[PDB]
């Protein structure tokens, strides 16, 4: 992906904090480095071509200091549970259409005028309970949509049945009715699906969706059968998609810019920061005021990422060595 | 006062100004709902 | 629709026929090949016999 | 600054800033009147009030 | 979906087409025989 | 405001009682004056600007001075209780849709010929008790009547539950149905709303209204659907705003008959009254003869205003030293 910068934006890897310079070995080492009198702080970080010092950054000038939890980078798969409510009618009406039009948006498209539609139809019938509704719907909504041979499918359809109320069973264009042989199903959960993502080229991108109903008639009146409620997301997806592509912009805001052009004749840049681990991030935004004409800022931004394992801990070492050699206060998380 | 011209036998609910003819029962629309004779 | 009742002068489901077996014969049958949608969408019918 | 993409001038007499950079800056004023606004009628859904 | 549109008052039977109404009885042709109502 | 006049009409404000033309120290006093023979009587006000008197009133010639109190001057805000019509139906039948309107008579105009219609409408349901219809009907005038958007405050609306039977919960547009939770509610009380008052600019006047029920078909025919019937009102408008009013205006006959018309250059006149106080009226209406063949008198009056407590204690002392001292048996109230 490309971002907004003010100016500039340098990211720098923190794989292990070694005490000081002679220390650093490997690739993906950092050291934030300052004087005895805490004026400027420079990271010397090992870039696997050497020892790489960052900008140095005037302390006087710092306009904010902030770190990220890596938790709050996390993207929610949003679920809709579909059930009929009991105001209408708690069983299908044994000769209506039910029609569930899924209305998508933002598809193979950039904004919300690229709007996609996929369906499921089951009309009932005379003995037709709600239990046999919800496993006949999933299956016809797992036959409109769940069909692509080529790519994975744009939302995921799950089945709870009443006597577990957690665990949520499967349902795929290979489910057929006899594989679902609860009797007590009570609600279709539609889950958002984790878009395809490369390095680079393509970004984390999400088609919402809303699922909306079609008319069915009860009291000679024609009312919406069902209800479509959010409930609280429990599927995530983790952050080493958005930080890879975020040292992917970052690197060429300090080496190559020609990132993959001219494709025999490159410069390959390797890229530090996997997309198989989440990752915290600390942001340090300062600005340079000159002497006595150039009194005009030229702010900058340094971006440093370390790897999360749950309990935080390698971010706050590294916060809890910048407070001690630079005197800034960074909230430890 | 409320004229119904016609009458339609169905399984399913027919239309609001019909008469809902099964088979031993005659509902026709009243009051928000199907109300049956005898 | 119950609303609108569709009669014999505007859908002619049967037809005056000329034939030597009565003065007034006359013909039966028709067939729906469109429909026409609320806000402009109308739909038509087209027959191939690959299918 | 020293240049100026947004026409294309190389050189300068009269600088801004020393950076070499171009900032366009741009400003309009608008206005609308309604005389009277109790002939305009409206139905809006009640989801959209707030 | 066979819509009847007429009533008919008659000590025999009418046609398949309308609803027969003697002495207080409704019937229809449902079924392939007359059926009463109640 | 603008009032009409029986050739004259001059106030005075009794802020204070000082029973001597020596004790006239601070703004608002007065002091009635009369001599030992009571045959004039005039009163002695203390102007921002020195001391001022009114005109000699002839104690033979004096038609009527008759004392008001504050609750005189109140104008009651008008209820009007919405309920359900049992002999139609006592609870909201299955199908219709149920519309009442209001029809207010005087907007932005004077006349009654420049009316206002606005509606609030239920869908009625099946199970719907006659709470759970008042309890959307008050939400859906609320969202029509008090929203943020109205020029003007229309009506306010109350509802009254069966248990306490008199205390009134205020709905508005920002009120959900989960605030209001009480399954006995038994009217919908529409009052009336006093209007934004500028003093001396716009007036104060209000909107009168007449609840209006549309039709709703039970059996096969169409029964006006709702009663509405007036109620004891029980919120009262202020006096203060009246009487500054009164002031504004008749400071006027004695002081410059425009305000503030042609602005570099205006007389201000200050004023003495608090539009947020109750006040009473004390008003001595009398004329001019002369000893000849002019029989033809010349209508006066004299307002006088002092501040009101709840117990007139500042009024009924006014009215005791100007019965004293001219001789004139004006009632205490
Ligand atoms: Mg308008």
């Amino acid at each position: 992906m490309v971002i907004s910068i003010n100016q500039v934006r340098q990211l720098y890897v923190a794989k292990a904090l070694k005490a000081n310079t002679a220390a650093l070995t490997t690739a993906g080492d950092i050291v934030p480095k300052a004087d005895t009198a805490k004026t400027t702080l420079y990271f010397q970080s090992m870039s696997p071509a050497g020892i790489v010092a960052s900008d140095k950054i005037n302390l006087k000038h710092v306009l904010y200091a902030k770190a990220t939890p890596s938790e709050a980078l996390a993207h929610k798969l949003v679920r809709y549970s579909v059930t009929l409510d009991a105001d209408v009618s708690a069983t299908p009406v044994a000769g209506q259409n039910y029609i569930l039009r899924l209305a998508f948006r933002q598809y193979i498209g950039l904004s919300e005028e690229d709007q996609y539609f996929k369906y499921g139809e089951v009309i009932a019938r005379s003995g037709m309970t709600a239990s046999d509704f919800y496993k006949k719907m999933a299956i016809s909504l797992a036959k409109n949509l769940e069909n692509k041979t080529e790519s994975t499918p744009l939302v995921n359809i799950y089945l709870i049945s009443a006597a577990a109320a957690s665990t949520d069973v499967p349902v795929t264009s290979a489910t057929k009715e006899s594989d679902l042989t609860a009797t007590d199903y009570n609600q279709i959960i539609i889950e958002e699906t984790e878009q395809p993502w490369v390095l680079g080229m393509m970004p984390q991108a999400f088609i919402p969706f809303t699922p909306q109903f079609l008319t069915i008639t009860v009291d000679g009146e024609d009312r919406l059968w069902g209800v479509a409620t959010v409930v609280t997301p429990t599927k995530t997806v983790p952050d080493g998609h958005l930080i890879a592509d975020l040292e992917y912009f970052c690197m060429g805001a300090r080496g190559d810019i020609y990132r993959g052009m001219g494709y025999p004749n490159i410069i390959k840049t390797t890229y530090l920061v996997d997309p198989g681990a989440v990752y915290d991030v600390l942001d340090i935004h300062y600005f340079y005021t000159g002497s006595n004409e150039s009194v005009q800022k030229s702010e900058k931004t340094i971006t440093l990422v370390a790897v999360d394992d749950g309990s935080h801990t390698a971010m706050n070492a590294l916060i809890g060595a910048i407070n001690t050699a630079s005197g800034l206060t960074i909230a430890t998380l | 006062m409320k004229t119904l011209r016609t009458l339609k036998i169905s399984p399913n609910a027919p239309d609001i100004n019909s008469v809902w003819l099964y088979k031993g029962t005659m509902k026709y629309f009243n009051n928000g709902e199907w109300e049956t004779i005898g | 629709w119950t609303t609108f009742v569709l009669d014999n002068n505007s859908t002619r489901v049967v037809e005056k026929v000329q034939s030597r077996l009565h003065s007034n014969a006359l013909s039966a049958g028709f067939q729906f090949v469109e429909y026409k949608a609320p806000n402009g969408v109308r739909v038509r019918l087209d027959v191939d016999p690959f299918y | 600054g020293i240049r100026n993409p947004f026409t294309g001038q190389k050189g300068n007499p009269y600088m801004s800033f020393d950076e070499d950079s171009a900032v366009i800056h741009r400003m309009a004023t608008l206005g609308v009147c309604v005389l009277d606004p109790t002939r305009t009628m409206s139905l809006i859904p009640a989801i959209l009030q707030g």
